[PDB]
């Protein structure tokens, strides 16, 4: 149940394959980001990888943006067993089931 | 019409243009006038009327 | 007229008369340029010293 559209205006889907991120102010201050995305490089799709990429592109043009999504993040980088990150990408796998 | 479609996309549907008639009809009617003039009037008004 | 009752035709005079907008107004002086390329990037400057 989620009706994600390419965030871009007039990017949406682009026939050279290569989907240009407009660049955002992230920190809510200070930093720009300047992404690019490219299409289907090692196959198509298998309907899983339509929909993951529905995600991996809300959580890159919506949340990153965000100022509560940033501070959500940055308190679990507070939790008291996280450190070297590949534990603290483990560890809101947890808070996300 | 002229719609908009992406770049790797099929054909939109057809459109074309359409003209129409007018039938405008001329039988109908007749516009028309009638005076009877006598045959002594138009000769008596010849020499009565100056 | 009885005979020429239903041997009648129809024969539609040179008089189309086009009755519909399709003026391109503010399009005919935007001064046109091609582009091949995948999007136009520029910059804008601000300033803050």
């Amino acid at each position: 149940p989620l009706v994600y559209t390419p965030a871009v205006r007039g990017g949406a889907n682009p026939a050279s394959g290569s989907y240009l991120l407009d660049p955002q102010y992230v920190n809510s201050g200070v930093d720009i980001l300047q992404a690019t995305y490219g299409y289907n490089i090692n196959g198509t799709a298998n309907a899983d990888q339509l929909l993951q990429r529905d995600a991996i592109l809300a959580i890159l043009e919506y949340a990153l943006k965000d100022t509560a999504f940033v501070n959500a993040i940055q308190a679990v980088a507070a939790g008291s067993g996280v450190t070297t990150p590949a534990s603290f990408v483990s560890a809101c796998v947890t808070k996300l089931t | 019409t002229a719609t908009g479609v992406a770049i790797t996309g099929s054909a939109p549907a057809a459109s074309m243009d359409a003209t129409l008639p007018a039938q405008l009809p001329i039988s109908a009617a007749s516009v028309q006038s009638t005076f009877t003039l006598n045959l002594k009037e138009i000769e008596e008004s010849k020499e009565q009327v100056t | 007229a009885k005979l020429n009752l239903a041997v009648l035709n129809n024969v539609f005079s040179e008089l189309l008369t086009q009755e519909i907008n399709r003026s391109a107004t503010f399009l005919g002086l935007l001064s046109k340029y091609p582009e091949r390329k995948s999007n136009i990037q520029w910059g804008v400057g601000m300033g803050g010293t």
